[PDB]
């Protein structure tokens, strides 16, 4: 008898994990990219100064 | 003259000539600057002092 039932719930615990292992395998893709971005972002930021070359001229009316 | 270089560098010596005779209007007892500016390096500028009794050759030291 008690072969039958713990079929049952072997299946069910196997199916969870691997729904639970699906989500988990979705999720980490997404935070992986995140963290992609802000380092490329913040490296963009740095270098995109300008500067100052020659005098400042006034024209008068 | 052998090749088409263009760079300066060690032991090359340039001249340049600013040409402004007709549409540019100079004459005696006048101040005026010249600016050049390099992609890259300092930029300078010449501030001279034209006599007062122009002649075909001018020296302004």
């Amino acid at each position: 008898i008690t072969a039958l039932e713990t079929a049952i719930i072997l299946i069910a615990f196997v199916v969870v994990a691997s729904v639970f292992a699906f989500t988990i395998l979705s999720a980490g893709t997404f935070s992986t990219e995140r963290g992609k971005e802000a380092v490329y972002a913040g490296l963009s930021e740095v270098r995109s100064s300008i500067e100052i070359k020659g005098s400042v001229v006034i024209i008068g009316e | 003259d052998t090749t088409g270089d263009t760079l300066l560098e060690q032991g090359e010596l340039a001249e340049i000539t600013v040409t402004l005779a007709p549409t540019i209007t100079l004459s005696t007892n006048t101040d005026f600057i010249i600016e050049v500016k390099p992609p890259a390096g300092a930029v300078f500028s010449i501030q001279r002092t034209t006599p007062a009794y122009i002649e075909t050759v001018n020296d302004l030291q």
